[PDB]
RNA sequence: UCAAAGAGUGCU
């Protein structure tokens, strides 16, 4: 008891994802691919003003 | 007052309602 | 109401005339109101509507 | 946009939990049933029974809140969003269902009755707005013209506008004999109450119907000639006689029906 | 004070309680139905 | 043919009862067809021989 | 055991879970009144409404049907799912279903029984879980169209493999194929228990006995 | 003793109707949606293109 | 707007349909470590008992288990080289690899 | 907005109306 | 049958 998360966000991941949306999710996440050089020690640091 | 009750009330039903030709033969 | 009304209105629509049915339906809908604007396919029907 | 509807209700459950009426567990159950309906109503193949089911389910939630208010808070009304929100939202669902399915006269009927019962909460102007759309969508249904005429001659007793509703209805439906009968019946009702008031006035100190009779024959005859003849006139001289006879037979039964109306009114001569 | 039967009946409908059904199950005996 | 005996003209079709002739679902079709019908009016001189 | 064999047991255990849209279509499409397309469109509430009326007609013919209105054909049964119930409750649910099949034993010729059973098929999926009890009870309604509809929507158990020919078939099962079913030793004693239940309950009726008598008499020949 | 486990109602998440829209559960827990700052930027850059 | 935005986040926290599990003892004598796994198998419903999976196979032991993010599909790889991809809920194997590496 | 309740025509459109208001005018 | 891939139809 308590091992898993109580509630899951549909947009991020869905156990009930049908065959056609998992493709819809796949292409979108490709479109939203994060560059390798975007990696940082803190996600909040990125985008500051120099 | 008794007469006023005898007078008719307009009756309405909505409240009651509330409660192929072109195909040739194959040889 | 029936077949007869459609023909006599069909006669009236063609001659750019306003039937009692057209006068009846329009009155309940278009506000008295600056001037309310109504779209009609017929230019000839326009003057008839304006008169009424 | 199901989430938008779900989010509009958040302040209310928070109010339910804050007041202590409903536990977070019970509140979650109400939410889950609410969520299923909203997706149902917004989806494809949605029907009116979905609106009725949601309205019936939501009505029950209001009753439990009222019972729990006296049981737990021991208050008739707690001054917070909870009191008027379930009642407000039900009207919203009626608007959507009536908007979504204008055809069903049955669904419109509960909407008028539901708002009529909560007379204090819903102004008579809101009942007016519902009728104006309803008469506008279904102008040829006599029952609705007599509907709003009956509502306000009894609840509001405005004979001038009650005359107006019939005055409009007869314009669209001059061939239905039922509508003429009610507008005559209303007319003699107005006269009798006026005369009875005059009698009461003395104690503390009609032709107009017959005119409605006159034209009522003429147009009913005209329309009955228009029907049974179809698009065109009848060439044979004999049939035109039966056409006249049929109107006379149809017309007399219309007149005889009114002779029975006169008997009901004792005061009138 | 404990709720009245009328209040109890309304409680089951709103909360969707299925216990009442469950003992009515757990108390069936096939002999009685036949 | 039995329909023509009961109703001579489409105007009669609207009120004439076809229960003994046709089932409920069919008999209403002819009534609806009658008012949206296509044929022209026929004389009683004509109607007599058709009967 | 092979992983595929172990995996097959998992599928059988979760046959009714309805993980996705595609499985739910197969479960809900199964129907005894309507075709697959119309069946998918129908609602539990709509199905329950017809079933409740059907049970009342059955109640008039025999009062004992009225008991299930309190248990199986209740309004709360709409919200009852078996997948969410525990072991004790499922055993508790199954027996109540079994008695209903027994009381319906002499009445499938009556149309309302077919409507009433639809709720159990749609809500409780008796065709998937209580597949033996449903099919044992309808053995002597074989030539009736109802039995053919049962075969289409039902996965035949191992003991009824001989009927796999007539599933979704124009011709109904012949009388000769039956002897083969009862000729099987494992079936007779399976059939013995069900008959043993009816005699205890006095639920046996003529058409059960007369169908029952011939086949065993035929197995001898 | 008292046990409760994460329990999914199949009817809630998989509609009985073929035409009814499946429920999309949503949780705005910030941890469940990582890389805000990289994400919005990528949606920004795609928009300019 | 942040105090408004977090308020909206607090608003959606109510929307979340279900909660996590618990396991606390009724009696202080009862201990969460004392409870044995079979007893929990009894408490959980039938579907959860099916959701629990146990398969014994020794051909390519040991086997490393990996779990998909969405979690529909299990990937288990044997030490001697056997890997099978399958969905535990559905009960269908996606692909079978018998490579002896 | 146009409503069946209040007359926006300002004159009697139907022959009924020309007649009824005459009685209303004649009465008082 | 499942299972992966296309191409049209209805409708929010």
């Amino acid at each position: 008891p308590g091992a898993g998360e109580a509630n899951y966000d549909a947009l991020e991941l869905n156990p009930f994802e049908t065959k056609k949306q998992r493709q819809e999710q796949e292409v979108r996440t490709l479109l939203n691919k994060l560059p390798a050089d975007t990696i940082t020690l803190d996600p909040n640091s990125i985008g500051s003003v120099d | 007052e008794t007469n006023l009750k005898k007078l008719p009330k307009l009756e309405t039903g909505f409240d009651a309602l509330a409660n192929d030709w072109f195909t040739l033969p194959k040889p | 109401k029936g077949a007869a009304e459609a023909l006599e209105n069909a006669n009236d629509i063609s001659e750019g005339l306003v039937s009692e049915s057209l006068k009846a339906i329009l009155d309940l809908n278009l506000p008295k109101a600056k001037n309310i604007t109504l779209a009609i396919s017929d230019k000839n029907l326009g003057p008839s509507i304006k008169e009424e | 946009k199901t989430r938008y509807y779900l989010e509009q209700c958040i302040p209310e459950m928070d109010d339910l939990v804050e007041k202590g009426l409903f536990t977070k567990n019970e509140v979650s159950l109400i939410m889950k049933k609410r969520t299923d309906f909203e997706h149902r109503l917004n989806s494809r193949g949605s029907s009116i029974n979905d609106y009725i089911k949601y309205i019936n389910y939501e009505s029950n939630v209001n009753k439990l809140r009222a019972k729990r208010c006296k049981r737990i808070l021991q208050v008739k009304k707690t001054n917070s969003l909870s009191d008027w929100s379930i009642q407000q939202r039900i009207g919203f669902i009626y608007q959507r269902g009536t908007n979504k399915f204008p055809q069903d006269l049955k669904f419109w009927a509960m909407y008028l009755n539901y708002m009529k019962a909560r007379g204090n909460q819903t102004s008579y102007k809101k009942i007016h707005n519902i009728y104006n759309q309803l008469l506008k969508l279904h102008p040829t249904n006599v029952d609705i013209w007599i509907s709003c005429a009956k509502y306000e001659y009894e609840v509001h007793a405005n004979f001038k506008s009650c005359r107006n509703i019939f005055q409009n209805g007869l314009r669209f439906n001059p061939d239905v004999p039922k509508l003429w009968y009610e507008y005559v019946k209303f007319e003699l009702n107005f006269i009798t109450k006026l005369i009875n008031r005059r009698k009461v006035m003395g104690l503390i100190n009609g032709d107009i119907a017959l005119t409605i009779f006159d034209v009522c024959m003429k147009t009913l005859g005209k329309h009955y000639i228009n029907k049974h003849k179809g698009y065109y006139a009848i060439s044979d001289s004999k049939m035109n006689i039966e056409l006249n006879k049929e109107t006379l037979n149809y017309l007399f039964s219309e007149s005889l029906r009114y002779i029975k109306l006169f008997d009901e009114f004792l005061d009138l001569e | 004070p404990p709720p009245d039967e009328e209040e109890q009946l309304l409680a089951k409908f709103v909360f969707g309680d299925t216990t009442d059904l469950q003992e009515n199950l757990a108390k069936f005996n096939a002999d009685f139905i036949f | 043919a039995r329909i023509i005996l009961t109703m001579g003209i489409r105007s009669k079709a609207s009120e004439t009862d076809l229960s003994e002739i046709l089932p409920e679902e069919i008999e209403e079709r002819v009534k609806t067809a009658a008012e949206v019908s296509m044929g022209t009016e026929i004389t009683q001189t004509d109607l007599d021989n058709i009967n | 055991s092979s992983l595929s064999d172990q995996l097959a047991q998992v599928a059988s255990n979760n046959a009714t879970v309805a993980l996705d849209r595609k499985r739910r279509q197969k479960l809900h499409s199964a129907s005894l009144i309507y075709n697959s397309k119309t069946a998918a469109t129908q609602d539990y509430d709509f199905i329950f409404e017809n079933a409740s009326k059907a049970l009342e007609e059955l109640s008039q013919i025999e009062p004992k049907f009225a008991i299930f209105s309190r248990t199986l054909f209740s309004e709360s049964s709409i919200s009852l799912d078996r997948n969410v119930q525990t072991k004790e409750e499922i055993k508790d649910l199954d027996n109540a279903i079994n008695a209903y099949l027994l009381l319906a034993s002499s009445k499938w010729y009556l149309a309302p029984t077919l409507h009433a059973t639809e709720w159990l098929v749609r809500r409780f999926q008796i065709h998937v879980k209580n597949t033996e009890m449903l099919l044992l009870s309808t053995l002597n309604y074989y030539q009736t169209p109802v039995f053919k509809r049962i075969l289409s929507i039902i996965k035949l158990p191992p003991l009824f493999n001989c009927l796999s020919n007539f599933v979704r078939s124009e011709k109904p099962p012949t009388a000769l194929t039956m002897i083969k079913l009862f000729n099987d030793m494992d079936f007779l004693k399976l059939y013995t228990s069900y008959l043993d239940q009816c005699i205890k309950h006095n639920a046996t009726y003529t058409n059960q006995l007369l169908f029952t008598t011939c086949c065993f008499i035929n197995v001898v020949a | 003793m008292k046990i409760k486990t994460i329990k999914r109602s199949a009817d809630d998440y998989v509609p009985v109707k073929s035409t009814q829209e499946s429920q999309m559960p949503r949780n705005l827990n910030p941890e469940l949606h990582p890389f805000e700052r990289a994400r919005e930027y990528t949606k920004a850059l795609n928009a300019t293109k | 707007q942040y105090k408004k935005a977090v308020s909206s986040a607090a608003a959606t926290d109510y929307l979340l349909p279900e909660s996590n599990g618990y396991l606390e003892p009724e009696n202080e004598l009862e201990k969460t470590f004392k409870v044995q796994q079979s007893e929990i198998k009894s408490s959980v419903d039938v579907s959860t008992a099916n959701k629990a999976l146990d398969l014994s196979l020794k051909e390519f032991g040991p086997y490393h288990i990996k779990y998909a993010k969405n979690g529909t599909h299990l990937l288990i790889t044997g030490r001697k080289g056997h890997v099978a991809s399958m969905d535990w809920r559905k009960g269908q194997l996606r692909a079978e690899l018998f490579l002896n590496e | 907005h146009a409503s069946a309740f209040t007359r926006t025509q300002d004159v009697p459109q139907t022959e009924l109306q020309e007649k009824v208001d005459q009685v209303l005018q004649e009465s008082n």
